[PDB]
DNA sequence: GGGGGGGGGGGGGGGGGGGGGGGGGGGGGGGGGGGGGGGGGGGGGGGGGGGGGGGGGGGGGGGGGGGGGGGGGGGGGGGGG
DNA sequence: CCCCCCCCCCCCCCCCCCCCCCCCCCCCCCCCCCCCCCCCCCCCCCCCCCCCCCCCCCCCCCCCCCCCCCCCCCCCCCCCCCCCCCCCCCCCCCCCCCCCCCCCCCCCCCCCCCCCCCCCCCCCCCCCCCCCCCCCCCCCCCCCCCCCCCCCCCCCCCCCCC
């Protein structure tokens, strides 16, 4: 019977995580503009992923998107999960 | 000096002492919560009123760091190239036009 | 001689509506025919897919039609499934 | 006789496409009355999508036919079909396009 | 009463990979005596091939249980391996790597 | 019903035969099991094709033994072949 | 002379201007041969593997088509 | 006598332009069916080839190769060069997954 | 600035490979109607899992400052298309 | 006669001697929770065994089309001269990394209720199958027509050089 509305949140993916992330890929020096750069290739990710995902569940009938939508989705786009499905 | 000048390591060396670290653990780097809030908000403009099983949000965020990470991986090649050690939008913009995606 | 079917002859009718007084050649109807083949086979994969993950053994339009969600870019899409549940309306209603 | 096809509406083969998709079944499969019907009308929707842009493509070449090279400029001259259409469309060529820091002399 | 899979030599179920094939079929579609024993030793071999360095990689760390972590260091590892399978694996992190130039 | 098929219980077999005193983590397991799925639906989904191309229904271990080497990297599919016959020819030596 | 070489630096130039490059070095020559002798190998590789399957001596139109798409690397225009 | 020269660089902007204008294959075309046929030989012997399929298999190369140059450009031009260089042809197919 | 030499463009033209229009066929689709069988939707039903709410505490995050580093720019040279 | 004998110029090259506080790191150690691990049935599930089709192979027949060749036609390789371009170095300022400090929000632990989803069970609208009728599309053969595309002529514009 409640609320509260989310809003910015891609800010969450913070300048540190950004940083830990770019070092996992070997990375040692970072411009000021990867961040926000960063942020946006995440959220198009994301979208895509999230927008697939959905699809399935709704074509399923269902309310909760499951692991396995997940998991068909990032197959779908060539981006297969092992560890869940596939 | 007194207790003279306190210990400064040279810019890069904490740098290199990270990627050590990182490139040899391998927990999720970005904090859950804030991840789980970002999912909702992406899922909530497509379709309100859904739900999550938890293993949905955790799969999401496995394929976002390894998508990301490898993004980085081939940036950083990208900026080499150019004789740089800093990556930059350009850098990232290089290699995703090289891998045929875009935004 | 073991016939070859090709959408050559139905893509030729589509073309007359669209332009009337335009041809098209032998390599381009060609493409065109490799283009419906490609487009059909990945549209009934995605939907056995789609049937096969809800436990299911019918392709009805409903699978047809995620599928169609699921392959094509935003507005392709859009018109698309307007075409389609405009086919199926218009052939619901006959005898 | 009427006929599937021309019951719906369309041009495209509406028996055929449907007698294909009991090929591409899950052993023992069905398929719906009307799954057809919808397929034949998203194929013949792009078909009509594409040929309508190479004919633009070829009148705005004052020249009759469609070609290869009409087909390629159609598409990748459009967002949503190049991001569709991904094959190599033989004989199609590249859209023309020179960088401007090759293009030159400077000032 | 022997299983197809024990007169076939295969720990690999026979039986179960035929029912599988037989519902992937396509219609009329038929699937042969042999058909699913060849898939049984393909995917029993395949199996052994990564837990083999799986296995190797876990020891080089003492330690008793291979974890995902140990399944990418095998698989990544390989120029086969790693040719075959792209699908991300949760938990596995990367190889370390640092361009010298960085250095 | 609610059961669900798992390859785990043959994993686990196949890693006592190559390391004795090695377990494997849930976690672990999951991927395997993941893997082992991706992989057979891939061989099957070659082979089935395979069939079409040829206008032949039946897929049979020879189908099976050319999606192998379709999907395989070079010295993987020499030994996963040679071990797909050895199993072959030993199973129809019982009958 | 070798077969490789029979892919002349004029037949390379041609390509690299098709897509849209300026100015070549010398040694781009040798790369693009090895190149297009690495995607040469893997898509006939896979042709020969669907005509020997087929039973037949003759490479086909479809044998490289069905390769071509195995490889993510669709071609329209040849059948199929 | 007759000296004419045209800069380094004129001719070339020319044919690009005359090059993306065209649809022809670029490769002469013996010299192709002769490289297809040793490379075939390797994986099975006294093979022949339908005429339409040297002829795709032509087509295939040519697209990838010219869609690599394209790659390639852009990273001689991320580079702030104008001439590619073998490193740019690696560095493009190490960012494609192609490796080599 | 001009010439000097080219390429390029525009409009027009012609032959020929390509395309089309025709007739003819026939095994094979296509459609029909009737009968029978089967996939599935609803309708509970019960159980399982997901937000949600609570509280406590320390690691994570942010901001700030300073300095070292690194990128950009410019110039020049020999060398390579 | 250019190369040869100078000429000085950056470039390196030992040489001096520690560091040194983190930075791992590696061994040890110990709770802990999850991972097995029996039990416990049990619906599943895979094997067998006739009984009945059946599709595929295989030899044969057919016959376009592949390779090969000859005659005719064309792209390639070349050595050379030139100039720009890539590279290298130097210079400089800005920017980002290291460190410090303070803070707080993410995490962790619990539970709990309610949604919602799966599972089963019931029911039935819907699809398949079948045979018959029919139309029918791909093919062959044909064969008149035609859009194209290379070519030509004339003119204009651009580029390079002077």
């Amino acid at each position: 019977r409640h609320r509260k509305v989310l809003r910015d949140n891609i800010q969450g993916i913070t300048k540190p995580a950004i940083r830990r992330l770019a070092r996992r890929g070997g990375v040692k020096r970072i411009s000021g503009l990867i961040y926000e750069e960063t942020r946006g290739v995440l959220k198009v990710f994301l979208e895509n992923v999230i927008r697939d995902a959905v699809t399935y569940t709704e074509h399923a009938k269902r309310k909760t998107v499951t692991a396995m939508d997940v998991v068909y989705a990032l197959k779908r786009q060539g981006r297969t999960l092992y560890g869940f499905g596939g | 000096g007194g207790v003279k000048k306190p210990h400064r390591y040279r810019p890069g060396t904490v740098a290199l002492r990270e990627i050590r670290r990182y490139q040899k653990s391998t927990e999720l780097l970005i904090r859950k919560l804030p991840f789980q809030r970002l999912v909702r908000e992406i899922a909530q403009d497509f379709k309100t009123d859904l739900r999550f099983q938890s293993s949905a949000v955790m799969a999401l965020q496995e394929a976002s760091e390894a998508y990301l990470v490898a993004l980085f991986e081939d940036t950083n090649l990208c900026a080499i190239h150019a004789k740089r050690v800093t990556i930059m939008p350009k850098d990232i913009q290089l290699a995703r036009r090289i891998r045929g995606e875009r935004a | 001689k073991t016939r070859k079917e090709s959408y050559a002859i139905y893509v030729y009718k589509v073309l007359k509506q669209v332009h009337p007084d335009t041809g098209i050649s032998s390599k381009a109807m060609s493409i065109m025919n490799s283009f419906v083949n490609d487009v059909f086979e990945r549209i009934a994969g995605e939907a056995s897919r789609l049937a096969h993950y809800n436990k299911r053994s019918t392709i009805t339009s409903r699978e047809i039609q995620t599928a169609v969600r699921l392959l094509l870019p935003g507005e392709l899409a859009k018109h698309a499934v307007s075409e389609g549940t405009k086919a199926v309306t218009k052939y619901t209603s006959a005898k | 006789a009427v006929s599937r096809s021309q019951r719906a509406g369309l041009q495209f083969p509406v028996g055929r496409i449907h007698r294909h998709l009991k090929s591409r079944t899950t052993s023992h499969g069905r398929v719906g009355a009307t799954a057809a019907v919808y397929s034949a009308a998203i194929l013949e929707y792009l078909t009509a999508e594409v040929l309508e842009l190479a004919g633009n493509a070829s009148k705005d070449l004052k020249v009759k036919r469609i070609t290869p090279r009409h087909l390629q400029l159609a598409i990748r001259g459009d967002e949503e079909l190049d991001s569709l259409i991904k094959a190599t469309i033989a004989g199609g060529g590249v859209i023309p396009h020179i960088h401007k820091s090759l293009i030159g002399k400077k000032g």
